[PDB]
């Protein structure tokens, strides 16, 4: 079922697929990084200016 | 098929000149490939 | 033989134009400008068309002329209230 | 006869048929009737099938219906599609190019659960095409047909293979549905069974089964005799219903994690959901009908189901373990053997309302589409039916399959027999169905099941013979698209006059008798054993106590035009089948005689091919002149039937109509009234009786050739009229506007006499090659002004002539008339294309007489040129003073087995003197069965033969013995048939009497002056500057390799390298022989042709470093 490796290599082995088509490869490319809500992305705005900041002053 | 692949390239170096994620980036690769495998054969791999 | 379009009136052999019964006086580069504007009513004429015919061909000069040329037309027969001598930009001029 | 107006044809029919030959366009008309929904087919449903009456426009609006929402609590449907009074008739719409259309309208219900809404809308569909009441359809001033196309129907077929690797016996089962994935099992070289689904070659039966919801003791329970199969459960390697689950997950759909409920929910989804996956009603009826599921029950749930796929592994398996019959749960039992995917109980027949079904069906779900996307993101509450629908994908599609689709032709009309059989024609080709590069020898064979359904011997001789074929003249369509026949059948040996119509399916289940058996006038054959076709398409005797079915009538399993060749029977296959080829492009000629013989057929097909005026309401005729017939009916209205004249076919062949009425006579309802192009009194006539001598003469007649007298020339025997039209658009342009007008630059004055002050040659005016039609002059202002075009101007006054003259020229090698002009401008509201302002047609007529080279033929596929025209004296003559007509050669009979011509040219010069039978004693023997009313006949008589029925060879030879003489006691032509000739040209009388007669011979579309082109200098292509080839451009012949190979043989090496270099590439070797040529030197040596430079650079650009060494 889910545990005692029996389903996780059917899994690896899946992610391991030529995946011919470029758009379905693109997909499975892009589907490997999860979403985010609105904490997420206001610190990452923050880390973003901050090293924009930091980059104007080594300039 | 030389518009197509001119359209990826200059959209490839545009990606690498203004800075991009490499997942991005790859996927313009692969497309520019694709184009230029179109032009010398279109159909020898995947649909035409 | 009379060459015409609605208003404008010109006959070669007496050499002079009429608005409606209104003569005026041309130059004649300006005359021959007008006489094959004229028989080219509503045909595009490109500027190359309008120096090689109204102008010799070793023209040398630049094109202007022709844009000074057409103005002095316009303000001659065109002075009534429609606009008849129409431009079509980067391509030429038109009588309509 | 049961046509009011029939000639009498007298006939050598021997047996009565009990029903009459169907109305030969119900193909057609009765499948546009089903689609649209008119009441005549309303009653047809009521009086067959009244369970479920639904037409195929209803049925697509009902099966979209109801559109929703993700949420639910709104939703939309559509009900009600009606039509309206079409735009404008037919005649209108061939005029000026409109397309013979209605609109449509449905009925939109748009609902609101939430808090109860409903809109109702009248929301207009679009313009849907009409078909007029000839079978065609008009499509921008053309005539035409969608011809019906034969398709495998989808469902479930079995097939038996041998490995040949140890000669084990494998089963296979396809389940092919249409619009889903494909289902396949079979038996491996092993006991394994394979259940390879969507092209993935993996998955025994045992994990579908098990993701079905069975475990394996369901599975060894319902189905233990499979020990094949029990031992491949045996070796599942997989226990577990999620585990199958995730297995056929993980093999289907590779790159995604499997989940719990993904693997049911896809599993479902791909077979048990309509929404993805259905057989059409005629697939599920005919997995319904090979399972034995329902019976007793009606059709719907369109989609699989897991029972019907169980039933499918157990009719494997049991075919497998050899059985004979099965008995599914809950179904009926049936028998268990291999279907054959060429039986006509299998390949069904997609008409003219199948295919418009389906491509609305195309456009619809384009609409739901964009219904739901904007049903999603317009506001709530704010939304109409009228601003959620959007036609445009609709009428896209449907134009999109009237135009640009090769099951929509062109509907040739050489002649009325050419139009009625392009209609009533089943091909093979097109979407969906097998293609030329993919057709197999089996499939263009002739299957046993062909009988009564489709014709064996009309079919295209090129490449695709046998992917086109025509209805036989008896057959009908099913509701769901087989083709079935009728057939008598016979109780106690007795045969009834019961009519019941049978498909190839239960055909096999009966043993059917023939059409020409011993009837007893009471119902009993006069043998015992009779000759039939049993359920194998085998032929064997029975005794007649045990057969079930008879043959309607003979000709049964021919086609319509193959029902005319008279003598059919006496003529091989092959010949038949060239002769039934070229019944159809014979030419219409001015006068078009009836054939002294012929069958009955060809009133019926003058009839029903509509080309032909026929009273519609019995009553007088009031008036008759030149174009309209006016008739007054007995109910105080009258009606005006108008005459078209001279129109161009699409094939640039006249179609006068000529009245056959007087202004006095009473005519009844369905009675001919104008003749059309090949008819005479309303009966096809598509050539002309010639007087005809069957000996060779001087080898103007060698190898097919044929000679005529001059006579045919100059009485216009053989002459026809062909119109052609010529175009020309004037169209706006960057520099202004191109204007049609007489006024044209640097053109004499005789050629501008023709022309009238508009600019287009007076009508009536004659043309010959190279005269200007229309003077069109286009704005192109002055080019590059060479030196000597000044220093002409200069020398004699030449103008500025500004404009170019790009006027219509009639084609190179073409004269005659003008006709008519039709003239289209903007000005006065005319619909143009776009860009266009003044549209110009103009239509020339040449009155074309025969010459040589022209193609004659028989009727029995005896065709060839003419090889020389005789002058009248110089041909054999009888002793009576008469010069035969046309000299056939003798060698060509015997080899090609067509005596049947032979027998024809016997018979009609019985036809043409007349005869009578002495009945001084009796009639004699031969004349004991020849009918009444047949044993006397006036000169130049009028007799049928139908094809099987015909007349035997006695009755023949007994007509050629009483012969009655012509003007004065003379028997030109003796008992045997010959008779003796004199040379025109010696005066000797020929040693031996040769066969003379009367033949009907016809004018076929292969006239040499369509056919004759020569080219010294004309246009090149682009890439390469090869010639260009075909008579639209000026042409220039292909030198293939071939031809190369036959040049490099003889050792001829210049000649090679001119027919390659300075013919056809080298371009400076091109214009220096030209130059060469006129002035009178030698020509120059060849250069290097411009088609290797152009390799070379092509070769170069795809990255290869190839170049030429000097040394």
């Amino acid at each position: 079922e889910d545990e005692s490796e029996a389903l996780r290599q059917a899994r690896k082995d899946a992610e391991l697929t030529a995946s011919a088509d470029s758009v379905r490869a693109y997909l499975k490319q892009i589907g490997k990084v999860a979403l985010l809500n609105a904490e997420e992305e206001v610190e990452l705005a923050k880390r973003i200016e901050a090293g924009l900041y930091a980059t104007q002053l080594m300039t | 098929l030389y518009r197509r692949v001119i359209n990826r390239n200059n959209r490839l170096k545009r990606l690498i000149d203004l800075g991009a994620p490499e997942i991005i980036v790859n996927n313009e690769k692969r497309m520019l490939q694709e184009s230029v495998d179109a032009l010398f054969d279109n159909g020898r791999r995947g649909r035409p | 033989v009379r060459l015409t379009f609605a208003d404008i009136e010109l006959d070669e052999e007496t050499h002079e134009v009429w608005k409606a019964g209104q003569p005026v006086s041309l130059s004649p580069t300006e005359f021959t400008l007008l006489r094959y504007f004229v028989i080219n009513a509503g045909t595009v004429l490109s500027k190359p068309k309008i120096l090689d015919h109204v102008w010799r061909y070793d023209f040398g000069g630049d094109v202007n002329v022709v844009e000074s040329y057409v103005s002095y037309l316009r303000r001659k027969i065109d002075t009534g209230e429609k606009r008849l001598l129409h431009t079509l930009r980067g391509v030429g001029y038109v009588l309509r | 006869n049961s046509v009011p107006g029939a000639p009498n044809r007298v006939s050598f029919a021997k047996l009565r048929e009990p029903l009459e030959v169907p109305g030969l366009l119900d193909v057609q008309t009765d499948s546009f009737e089903w689609l649209i929904g008119s009441p005549r087919w309303r009653e047809s449903a009521a009086e067959r099938g009244d369970v479920n009456p639904v037409g195929g426009l209803e049925e697509v609006l009902y099966e979209l219906s109801p559109i929703e929402d993700f949420s639910g609590s709104m939703s939309l449907s559509f009900s009600d599609p009606r039509f309206d009074d079409v735009k404008a008739p037919v005649d209108e719409c061939k005029d000026k190019d409109m397309t013979y259309a209605a609109p449509l309208f449905v009925t939109a219900e748009f609902i609101n659960n939430n808090t109860g809404e409903i809109k109702s809308q009248t929301v207009f569909m679009g313009d849907f095409p009409m078909m007029t009441e000839k079978g065609t359809f008009i499509i921008n001033g053309t005539e035409r047909v969608v011809v019906s196309q034969l398709v495998r129907s989808p469902g479930v077929y079995f097939d038996e293979t041998i490995d040949k690797s140890t000669d084990k016996t494998l089963h296979s089962v396809k389940v092919i549905p249409s619009r889903g994935a494909w289902l396949e099992f079979d038996v491996d070289k092993r006991d394994t069974v394979g259940v390879r689904i969507d092209r993935k070659r993996r998955q025994p039966v045992t994990v579908l089964l098990k993701a079905l919801g069975w475990t394996s003791e369901q599975i060894v329970e319902r189905f233990g005799f499979s020990e094949i199969m029990r031992s491949t459960l045996e070796k599942d390697n997989t226990v577990g219903t999620d585990e199958a689950l995730l297995d056929i997950y993980r093999k289907l759909r590779p790159g995604e994690p499997p989940t719990k409920e993904s693997a049911q929910t896809l599993l479902e989804n791909l077979f048990f959901k309509e929404k993805r996956y259905d057989l059409a009603r005629v697939g599920r009826y005919k997995v319904n009908k090979k399972l034995g599921l329902h019976v007793g029950e009606p059709i719907t749930s369109s989609t699989l189901t897991e029972e019907d796929v169980v039933a499918t592994i157990e009719y494997l398996v049991r075919l497998h373990e050899g059985q004979t019959t099965m008995t599914v749960p809950g179904g009926v039992e049936v028998p268990v053997e291999t279907d054959d995917i060429d039986h006509f109980g299998n390949r069904r027949l997609r008409t003219v309302g199948e295919l418009i079904q389906n491509q609305i069906r195309v456009g619809m779900s384009r609409m739901e589409r964009v219904v739901r996307e904007r049903m999603t993101t317009q506001d709530v509450e704010a939304i109409t039916p009228q601003t959620l629908i959007n036609i445009r994908p609709v009428v896209a599609a449907i134009k999109e399959f009237f135009g640009t689709s090769q099951l929509s032709q062109f509907m040739d009309q050489n002649n009325p027999l050419s139009g009625l059989t392009h209609k009533r024609r089943l091909s093979a080709l097109g979407p969906g169905g097998l293609s030329r590069e993919r057709a197999g020898l089996e499939v263009r064979d002739v299957h046993p099941s062909h009988y009564g359904r489709m014709c064996p011997i009309e079919t295209p001789e090129g490449p695709n013979i046998g992917l086109i074929g025509s209805l036989s003249v008896y057959a009908r369509v099913n509701p769901f698209g087989f083709i079935e026949t009728p057939y008598r059948k016979v109780v106690d040996g007795v045969v009834s006059d019961e009519i019941v119509y049978l498909t190839a399916d239960e055909e096999d289940r009966h043993v059917v008798a023939q059409a020409n058996s011993p009837i007893d006038a009471d119902g009993r054959f006069v043998e015992p054993r009779v000759l039939v076709r049993r359920k194998a398409g085998e032929v064997e005797y029975v005794p007649s106590s045990e057969v079930d079915y008879m043959d309607v009538s003979p000709r049964q399993m021919v086609s319509v035009a193959t029902a005319m060749i008279p003598f059919l029977e006496h003529d091989d296959a092959n010949r038949a089948l060239m002769g039934a080829n070229m019944q159809r492009q014979a030419v219409p000629l001015v006068r078009s005689e009836a054939p002294l013989v012929g069958t009955g057929m060809e009133l019926r097909a003058a009839i029903d091919a509509g080309d032909v005026v026929v009273a519609e309401e019995s009553g007088v005729i009031e008036e008759v002149s030149a174009d309209y017939i006016t008739v007054m009916h007995d109910n105080g209205t009258r009606r005006t039937y108008r005459m078209r004249k001279f129109a161009r076919s699409n094939h640039g062949t006249c179609a006068n109509q000529c009245p056959i009425v007087d202004a006095g006579d009473r005519v009844e309802a369905g009675q001919v009234i104008a003749d059309g192009p090949c008819t005479d009194d309303g009966e096809m006539a598509l050539g002309k009786n010639l007087l005809v001598a069957i000996m060779p003469w001087e080898g103007h007649n060698y190898e097919d050739a044929i000679i005529l007298s001059n006579r045919l020339v100059e009485e216009d025997v053989l002459t026809s009229i062909h119109i052609e039209e010529h175009e020309i658009d004037a169209r706006d342009t960057k520099l202004g506007a191109e204007e049609i007008t007489r006024d044209i630059p640097n053109i004499s004055d005789e050629v501008l006499a023709d022309l009238d002050e508009r600019g287009i040659v007076r009508i009536g005016a004659e043309v010959r090659d190279g005269d200007i039609l229309v003077g069109k002059v286009t704005p192109k202002g002055e080019t590059e002004l060479t030196p000597e075009e000044r220093l002409l101007r200069a020398i004699f006054g030449e103008k500025a002539r500004e404009v170019r003259d790009t006027s219509l020229k009639v084609p190179h090698g073409e004269s005659g008339k003008v006709i008519g002009i039709r003239v289209f401008s903007r000005e006065d509201e005319d619909e143009l294309p776009a860009g266009v302002n003044e549209l110009v047609r103009v239509y020339v007529a040449q009155k074309r007489k025969i010459s040589d080279g022209d193609k004659l033929a028989g009727r029995h596929g005896n065709k060839g040129v003419i090889g020389k025209i005789l002058p009248v004296e110089d041909m054999p003559f009888l002793a009576d003073g008469t010069p035969v007509d046309i000299i056939l050669n003798t060698h060509g009979v015997p080899r090609r087995m067509n005596i049947g011509q032979i027998l024809e040219t016997h018979l009609g010069w019985c036809a043409h003197s007349g005869w009578k039978v002495d009945a001084a004693k009796g009639v004699p023997d031969w004349a004991a069965r020849l009918p009444d009313e047949l044993l006397e006949a006036q000169p130049n008589a009028i007799v049928s033969t139908p094809v099987f029925d015909g007349a035997q060879e006695a009755e023949l030879q007994g007509l050629l013995s009483c012969t009655l003489p012509n003007r004065d006691g003379d028997v030109l032509v003796d008992a045997d048939g010959k008779a003796m000739l004199f040379d025109g040209r010696s005066g000797e009388p020929f040693p031996y009497p040769v066969t003379v007669g009367y033949m009907y011979i016809m004018k076929l579309h292969h006239l040499v002056d369509d056919k004759i082109h020569a080219r010294s200098t004309g246009p090149y292509s682009m890439i390469t500057q090869q010639p260009l080839g075909g008579k639209a451009q000026f042409g220039g012949q292909r030198f293939g390799e071939m031809e190369c190979w036959a040049m490099q043989a003889y050792g001829a090496a210049y000649t090679l390298q001119e027919l390659l270099t300075i013919k056809s590439d080298d371009t400076v070797g091109r214009v220096k022989v030209y130059e060469a040529i006129v002035k009178g030197e030698n020509i120059p040596e060849p250069g290097i042709p411009e088609s290797f430079k152009v390799l070379l650079k092509e070769l170069q650009s795809l990255c290869l470093n190839v170049e030429v060494l000097s040394s």
